[PDB]
């Protein structure tokens, strides 16, 4: 090290208080006052206003969140999709409740769950395939060549439902990437894409009515970050 | 020819980067000089409008006396190595996006306070770049840089 | 049992554990590949590392150098389709072609796969003559500038002596930002997931054939099953449909391999590549 | 209790999975799969991404947010603004770094701290005067007449600082209100007003500038809502 | 800390300690070189072993 020896100016090493995030460093003098012998109202007194409980951004992050709220009719044979294809967890993370909570965070590691539910009266019939395949952006050349057909979606990693059966139905579908985590300020690099497909027609004129559920397990946060991109 | 950074120079020859990085700012000032600067680290993101620099990890250092300041920049960044490159000064984040991490940011805080009479007005920011402690440095298969001798004359 | 309500198989339960037999004994019979093959087969881990050739370089001149990306080494090449038209008749038939080019034995395996890991090994086969082979990877793209250097100074350097050693064997390593990377095309372009490197193979004195033969180094490692390709049948290389100036083979291909008969298919005039859209 | 002899119904409280705030309760089948045998990546080999450090949604309250940065020259003089007012706390979780947290929550108790910076070279002279009117909604007819003047604002809650000797200066304004918490909702019920006077003049031309922060302690969020009213 | 009177980060300083982190915490990532790269790179008395054209 190179030796130092001051002696006009103090290692004023307090006058240093970082809160949280934010360190100031501070020469002069810092001053903190208010009203004095500060106590609480016990919680009788107050909180009818919360619940006895707390919920930090991981949850929020484990709450299930509807994505889907549609149907299908008998007019779809197999192979042909059912619902709408989702992008992992770009689909997810957009809604309000999840967005305004992954806002100010670098990136996301975490295992993804898309639950679908089904209604069946017991006399309908029919069976329903919900697959993942992973890395959609990387590997565009064999998306859709491995989620138009039955077949070769559901040797990839897959769920499927007898609708006269399973009346919920839920895919784990772990985070992978060539990377550590998925980038949520430019949103670069989605780990899967559920496809939902005909595993077989339904046998009666009645639709069937589904929802999709989504949300996260096995969550890391990232970095904090302002999170804004030029354009 | 505009000439390599001795980091640049080092690096010159592998092809990805990692680990964190120390910039050091001097002020050359008096005691009688007075101004707040915040040197904001924002890891995945650019500086533009609607960046709050509230959410990064940030140090409000109150330059009174004081006359300089050096932080160890983190390395954040999705990747577990990032690219060497052509350097860039005018450059955003969200362009060179392979070869930086995010952006850091020194912002004033306030106006430089000083009377005219016995200071002066301007005070010379002076910024160092050192490269940190876990600094790791592979892939071996590039050349930015040429290096040559010169001749006696 | 073997039948009731809940499903009786599904993918997680196939994994693991087999439904009973139809015998309601036990239905296996002792591994004996030992036994009769000589060998065991467990893992496709193992079996990439068997070489088999992949491209060739045959449509420029006499050059001293013939640079080409890596990672297009590990897909598998891709299938063209073919206009023939009649000399005499002139009408249209119709094939299927690999240009320069055929899949390997390692290319079998990561098309199943999403991403790779380890380092690509190549041998090259070259003409009479050639007196040396030197290999050297470099970067693609100097990064931030819209051209890359025409030489290095530190890059690695690799060099065969042909006429006592007739094949010449590098070994290329991974080198990427990423813990597992990407070895298909893609149109991402804000930061990249591919360790993007050419490799640079120089003939002393120069020449014109050069035939690569690729395979599986060791620290090779494929990452997420994504599942089977689209294939084309083998039997379809002997099938052929005759016209007046010769044969009309349905998988018409090049002398990709060095030591392979050149197949009687006369060229055709147009190839177009099956684009994932084309499929229906 | 009125007594139920079921036998032809299962008490199906399985099929019952509560995850974080929503309870799905199933009849049929619940059915869930995905790759076997999860593992997961040790921490060398991912986490460039993240610091060593996990955030809340309390912190992200307890980070100061700088809400003012401004100047104040020497033609203001006593008994007169340097800085516009500020609501506790609608003028600190409009930020979007709070308000995008406290989004989810029907009300907030905690204690404001306003914390105050200060621009001095040694030649500069003055005292300034930051103080809090307590609830400015509900007694309007009281707010103006003791915040006009030094000497009716310092007898209540405040904190002065010497231009020449504070460069920090904050202020801890507990939660007091005639209800439990503040309503995030409807914004209803502030507990304070932050008004800023100069007890006396500056003596030069120079200047003087000053940043505001502003963040809570002792934090109890209310129960997770919606949060919309209609209009 | 990060900002002083005296000389915080002098030349004799930054070989042997780094300053504070700006998060206040460790800002060290560990070592993987050897697990993305397949070898490690510490000092230019084994680089320069390699050998390159230099004249004709």
């Amino acid at each position: 090290m190179a030796e130092q020896i001051n002696e006009n100016y103090e290692n004023k090493q307090q006058l240093v208080e970082q809160t949280e995030i934010t360190t100031f460093e501070n020469d002069l003098i810092v001053l903190e006052d208010g009203p004095q012998m500060e106590e609480s109202l016990p919680f009788a007194f107050h909180g009818q206003h919360t619940d006895n409980r707390q919920h930090t951004v991981v949850n929020f992050l484990q709450r299930p969140q509807v994505i889907f709220d549609s149907s299908w009719a008998s007019d779809v044979p197999r192979n042909k999709q059912f619902m709408d294809s989702i992008m992992i967890p770009d689909d997810i993370i957009s809604f309000p409740m999840f967005a305004e909570k992954l806002k100010g965070f670098s990136s996301l590691r975490a295992t993804a769950v898309i639950t679908v539910q089904f209604q069946t009266q017991p006399f309908q019939a029919g069976r329903v395939m919900l697959g993942s395949f992973p890395l959609p952006t990387l590997n565009p050349t064999r998306v859709k060549f491995a989620t138009n057909h039955v077949s070769r979606l559901m040797l990839l990693n897959h769920v499927q439902c007898d609708i006269a059966k399973e009346t919920e139905v839920s895919l784990r579908i772990p985070f992978v990437s060539p990377y550590n985590s998925y980038d949520l300020v430019s949103k670069r690099f989605p780990w899967a894409k559920v496809v939902g497909l005909v595993y077989s027609p339904l046998t009666t004129t009645i639709p069937v009515d589904f929802i999709v559920y989504g949300h996260f397990e096995d969550v890391e946060l990232g970095c904090p970050t302002s999170g804004m991109l030029a354009q | 020819i505009w000439q390599p950074s001795h980091l640049a120079y080092i690096t010159s020859m592998f092809k990805y980067w990692t680990g964190s990085l120390v910039y050091t700012f001097k002020f050359v000032k008096t005691d009688y000089h007075s101004g707040r600067v915040e040197v904001s680290f924002h890891p995945f993101s650019d500086y533009t409008t609607g960046t709050y620099s509230d959410y990064t990890y940030r140090i409000i250092v109150d330059l009174r006396e004081k006359s300089e300041f050096s932080v160890t920049i983190p390395f954040i960044s999705p990747v577990p190595y990032k690219r060497i490159s052509r350097p860039d000064w005018d450059k955003p984040y969200s362009k060179y996006a392979h070869a930086s991490t995010g952006t850091l940011v020194l912002k004033a805080l306030t106006s430089l306070k000083a009377t005219n009479t016995v200071v002066s007005n301007s005070v010379e920011i002076l910024i160092e770049v050192n490269a940190g402690d876990d600094f790791n440095v592979i892939a071996p298969i590039e050349n930015i840089f040429f290096p040559f001798s010169l001749s006696p004359g | 049992s073997n039948s009731g309500t809940e499903q009786q198989n599904p993918r997680g339960s196939s994994l693991l554990t087999d439904p009973e037999s139809i015998t309601k004994s036990d239905p296996y019979n002792p591994n004996i590949s030992l036994l009769i093959s000589g060998e065991v087969f467990t893992n496709f881990r193992n079996l990439i590392k068997r070489v088999n050739f992949r491209k060739a370089t045959t449509l420029n001149g006499k050059r001293i150098s013939d640079t080409f990306d890596i990672n297009s080494l590990i897909e598998a090449p891709r299938l063209d389709i073919a206009q023939y038209v009649d000399t005499e008749t002139k009408e249209a038939k119709y094939g299927f072609s690999y240009f320069w080019s055929a899949p390997t034995t390692l290319n079998i395996v990561a098309e199943m796969y999403a991403l790779y890991r380890g380092g690509v090994r190549v041998k090259v086969v070259t003409e009479k003559g050639v007196d040396f082979v030197r290999a050297t990877v470099s970067p693609q793209q100097t990064y931030g500038s819209d051209v890359a250097p025409t030489t290095h100074i530190s890059t690695p350097l690799a060099i065969e002596q042909i006429p006592i050693k007739g094949v010449a064997e590098f070994q290329i390593p991974y080198y990427a930002p990423c813990l597992s990377s990407s070895f298909r095309a893609n149109s991402e372009t804000f930061y990249y997931s591919s360790g993007r490197n050419n490799l640079d193979i120089a003939t002393s004195p120069p020449s014109i054939n050069r035939y690569y033969a690729v395979g599986a180094g060791d620290d090779m490692d494929f990452s997420i099953f994504i599942g089977t390709p689209p294939c084309i049948h083998a039997s379809q290389t002997a099938q052929f449909t005759k016209i007046k100036q010769g044969k009309v083979y349905d998988l018409r291909y090049d002398q990709y391999d060095p030591f392979r008969e050149v197949q009687d298919g006369t060229a055709f005039l147009n190839a177009r590549s099956i684009e994932d859209s084309d499929l229906l």
